[PDB]
RNA sequence: CUCAUGUUGCCAGCACGUUAUGGUGGGGACUCGUGAGAGACUGCCGGGGUCAACUCGGAGGAAGGUGGGGAUGACGUCAAGUCAUCAUGCCCCUUAUGUCCAGGGCUUCACACAUGCUACAAUGGCCGGUACAAAGGGCUGCGAUGCCGUGAGGUGGAGCGAAUCCUUUCAAAGCCGGUCUCAGUUCGGAUCGGGGUCUGCAACUCGACCCCGUGAAGUCGGAGUCGCUAGUAAUCGCAGAUCAGCAACGCU
């Protein structure tokens, strides 16, 4: 985009729930075009959470998202013989997106015998403040603290 | 080895 | 990585005495000396065999892998020795320059 | 009578929009025996959602061409067009929603020099 | 390519028209059923007594003038190169560069 | 359980269980159970010795075993390797036999990629 | 392979040669160019010489060598290692 | 009634159109019943090549030898009209299937 | 999007067979196929701008600002490649570097490199049931109806020079149902021993397919590196030609 960016795609609302982060979620967990498989996995997992908690899973989902969603991240740069990492603030769009990416990719390497269970337990764990997603987010904040020194670059 | 029967199957 | 220089000796159609092989492997060790980043050395020894030639009998193409940037040295002469040495010196220019710009 | 059409990547379907119930007919079956996919159901029903006319207009249509998604898109296009034919005044809140544009995202010709449309072979520099 | 092998392909086609018409085919009609004399035919052997050029397998569809023996097109009897040139000169029925 | 020499599994449906004998695949397994009249959706845990006897009877009546199979493999190979056949020469050299690649691939029969 | 219904490929030339040899009831060395002929057990005492693209190789026949083509026993490629 | 079915083939639509018009004019002369030029689809025979010799397979060139087609169902076969229609000479890019 | 348009294709309103079914008479109604043609042009509303180009927001419209994709390769370089597609200036052969033949090899293998395919599993493998696509090809060719063979296929030839018939009334991933429960396994399929099918005079070197048994290495991969901005990528399948038959996972 040396000439300029282009628009973002207009996410649909969910037929069942009333939230577009859920269609974002299925489209981030998708793999090899099996959109309906993503859909049924997600709906099964969220209803598993419903029977685990006695309430809507969406609230605990967004609470987990409040836990694992940063607003600050890293952005490197090569300067003067030693490449420097730098803190950069993160708009909420990419914040939510990268949070979900963390969520999926650290869900996959669990041992619930099945993706639906791995995912549901990870979401519950992050709502509670235990998931490896949360752990990595804390590592990110740790890095930003270690490298506050380079904010005067303002870049 | 059973070639007498090989060439009964083969004719 | 010291024998990891993947020697590739070759000639399409030339009388290739096997002491040319000694020459080539030695002249390529000579730059193993001062570049410890080396994977592949594809090399040729070609001959145009035209009549009433244009002063340039033999020909050579050389290419080498480094970590990312690949190197390329082409040469041309009457016989094996000027070809070897000239492509060697062109590679030496390349590699001095590459290890000057590496840092 | 009423007769109109929709098209989405080789998904043609003709539509008879009757004033009856919300009973749907898709070549001798319904919207849940054909299309067991709630997202497709949502795409098909959203014009009814828009004008608040669910269970006001029956349909008789023929499946032809395309797959499920193309069929659904052509269906809702044709239904929108039938609704414009019933009454124009809903139109300026439909193109507002873009339930009328014939989706011009069709397949690309597989080209030569490649493995398919754009994925080139692994370019070695060797 | 070579006038020799062009002539030979032509000659093999003529030998085919002689013998693969009937004398290299009626024996296949002998050899297909279950009621054959294959028990004692030796029609296999008489077929071996016929030449090797009986068969169309020993043919090779060469371009009708040039004889580029590979890259043949049966719609034209021609090779890719001449086909280019003459389609390209507009010397063929309803043939043109295309798009879609 | 015990059988013709394979210490059988426990939580394996019989179609899976029989296949751990050298002379059986799933085809023969299903065929045998069809001949025997016993279901395949069972466990070695709930298995009966009379049923084992029936199994043994059918297999040893209409099929060969570990020993016969391996002996016969050796028999074909010693045959074609001593009569001077091309296949046997390739068996000597530890090389593919069915007209396969030798230049690049065939490490399954040459061993791992020992560098040269 | 050469399926059952067709019957084997036992070519007429050496078929005729072996008809000669077994009508004389004596067996001699024979030279032939036909790798493509499969084997009958009629040949067990007979002796054949067969071509390797370069020369011939006289070879004696045996019981268990039937069902095969002679070129299986004529080595075509020399390879000695490196 | 009795029917006759003529299936025309050619490579140029200009010729198939002109010949269809002339033929239907001749049919119109003797009052014989016409159905007209009912359009069938087109054939698209395609034969890909390489442009150059000895290599450069990535470079190619396509060609397409179509064949336009028309059915003209003629009815009321007055054999005088048949004698009229059988013996018209036309452009040579057309071939006809009188059946 | 309009006009014309009716078979080999639609078949609503109609009627008639009613198990295989648009199956048949019947209507050009929607499709449709093929032809002609308007339509998009910063054309128009407004704001910026030498008031100029030009751009920023709007209306309608199906598309909005070189709608998208193709085709089309300025002069020229790289003494790029091609005297084996072809043609050609020179020199060489001519009793042979030519030429007719049978066999063999171009598939060799102690290794290296490059392009790809299926795998390393539960978004999965296995079994069963059910639905919708476009596209092309076919005569001394395509080939089902019935049956036998496990299945490759096997006699048989209807019907088609073909929107008719073979191309199942054109599929697979997918939907639903049952089992498997994280493993060197119901993963994975190599390699190998058997037994067979087909095309060919001919299947050893050196073919494809099927059944049986065999069941290996391989547990997401180093430095670094390739590709991709929209119906694109990633994945499932199909078709065609060159083809007697096949290495076709290749190519289009």
């Amino acid at each position: 985009p040396r000439k300029g960016p282009a628009p973002k795609r207009p996410l649909v609302n969910d037929p069942v729930y009333g939230s577009q982060l859920v269609t974002q979620l299925v489209n981030k967990v998708l793999l090899e075009g099996k959109k309906s498989l993503a859909e049924r996995i997600v709906y099964g997992a969220l209803e598993q959470a419903r029977e685990k908690t006695g309430t809507d899973p969406v609230v605990t989902l967004k609470r987990a998202l409040d836990n694992v969603k940063p607003a600050l991240e890293v952005r490197s740069r090569r300067v003067g013989g030693a490449t420097y990492q730098v803190p950069v603030e993160v708009r909420p769009d990419r914040s939510t997106t990268l949070a979900l990416r963390w969520l999926v990719n650290f869900s996959r390497q669990r041992r619930e015998k099945t993706m639906v269970e791995r995912l549901a337990n990870e979401i519950l764990d992050a709502s509670n403040g235990l998931g490896a997603s949360v752990k990595r987010r804390e590592d990110t904040h740790k890095m930003a603290e270690a490298n506050r020194a380079f904010a005067h670059y303002r870049w | 080895g059973q070639v007498e029967k090989f060439r009964r199957r083969y004719g | 990585e010291r024998p990891h220089a993947e020697v590739v000796v070759k000639g399409r159609n030339v009388e290739v005495p096997d002491h040319f092989r000694t020459y080539v492997s030695e002249k390529l060790s000579r730059l193993e000396r001062f570049d410890k980043t080396i994977y592949l050395f594809d090399v040729e020894l070609d001959h145009e065999r035209n009549r009433r030639q244009r002063k340039n009998c033999q020909h050579v193409e050389i290419t080498a892998r480094g970590r990312g940037p690949v190197v390329r040295g082409e040469a041309c002469a009457d016989s094996f020795y000027t070809a070897f040495e000239s492509a060697v010196q062109k590679l030496e220019g390349r590699l001095r320059r590459a290890k000057d710009r590496r840092k | 009578p009423i007769q109109t059409v929709g098209r989405r990547k080789e998904a043609v379907v003709r539509v008879r929009l009757v004033p009856g119930t919300g009973q749907f007919n898709l070549d001798g079956r319904t919207l849940e025996n054909y299309f067991p996919n709630k997202v497709h159901q949502q795409l098909i029903k959203a014009p009814l959602v828009t004008v608040d006319r669910v269970d006001q207009f029956d349909i008789y249509a023929h499946l032809d061409g395309g797959g499920p998604s193309g069929q659904a898109g052509a269906l809702r296009l044709a239904i929108a067009r039938a609704l414009i034919l019933v009454q124009p005044e809903d139109r300026p809140a439909l193109k507002k929603a873009g339930f009328l544009t014939r989706d011009p995202r069709a397949i690309e010709r597989k080209k030569y020099g490649l493995k398919k449309a754009r994925k080139a072979p692994q370019y070695s520099k060797r | 390519a070579k006038k020799s092998k062009i002539v030979k392909n032509e000659q093999r086609r003529e030998l085919v028209q002689r013998y693969a018409e009937r004398r290299a085919e009626l024996k296949r009609t002998i050899r297909d059923p279950a009621s054959s004399p294959e028990r004692r035919a030796a029609a296999v052997s008489a077929l071996q007594r016929l030449p090797r050029d009986s068969s169309p397998v020993r043919l090779r569809n060469r371009d009708v003038v040039d004889g580029r023996p590979r890259g043949h097109l049966r719609k034209f009897g021609l090779s890719r190169v001449r086909v280019r040139e003459m389609a390209h000169r507009g010397e063929l029925p309803g043939v043109r560069k295309a798009s879609w | 359980a015990r059988l013709v020499g394979v210490d059988l599994p426990r939580d394996k449906r019989m179609e899976i269980a029989l296949t751990y004998i050298y002379g059986i695949g799933r085809t023969r397994s299903n065929e045998i159970l069809a001949a025997t009249g016993i279901d395949k959706n069972m466990r070695t845990k709930d298995l009966t010795d009379d049923q084992v006897t029936v199994l043994r009877d059918y297999i040893e009546g209409n099929l060969k075993v570990e020993g016969d199979l391996r002996r016969e493999v050796q028999a074909d190979i010693r045959r074609k390797i001593e009569i001077g056949c091309y296949q046997g020469l390739r068996h000597r050299r530890g090389l593919p036999v069915r007209g396969q690649r030798t230049k690049t691939n065939a490490r399954t029969r040459k061993g791992p990629k020992r560098t040269i | 392979p050469r399926s059952l219904k067709k019957g084997p490929f036992v070519d007429d030339h050496l078929l005729k040669k072996v008809d000669v040899q077994n009508e004389k009831n004596t067996k001699q060395v024979i030279k032939t160019w036909s790798r493509r002929s499969t084997i009958i057990p009629d040949f067990i005492g007979h002796t054949f010489a067969v071509h390797d693209g370069r020369k011939h190789v006289p070879v004696f026949v045996t019981e268990a060598m039937v069902g095969h083509k002679l070129g299986e026993f004529a080595p075509t490629r020399t390879f000695k290692g490196h | 009634g009795q029917k006759i079915r003529i299936r025309l083939k050619a490579y140029d639509h200009e010729a198939i159109d002109a010949s269809a018009r002339k033929i239907v004019e001749t049919v119109t002369r003797t009052g014989a019943s016409v159905v007209g030029p009912v359009p069938l689809p087109t054939e698209k025979n395609v034969y890909c090549v390489i442009r150059s010799p000895h290599k450069y397979k990535d470079s190619r060139e396509h060609f397409e030898m179509r064949t336009h087609k028309r059915l003209i169902d003629i009815l009321d076969p007055t054999p005088k009209t048949v004698d009229a229609l059988m013996r018209i000479d036309l452009p040579a890019s057309v071939d006809v299937n009188i059946q």
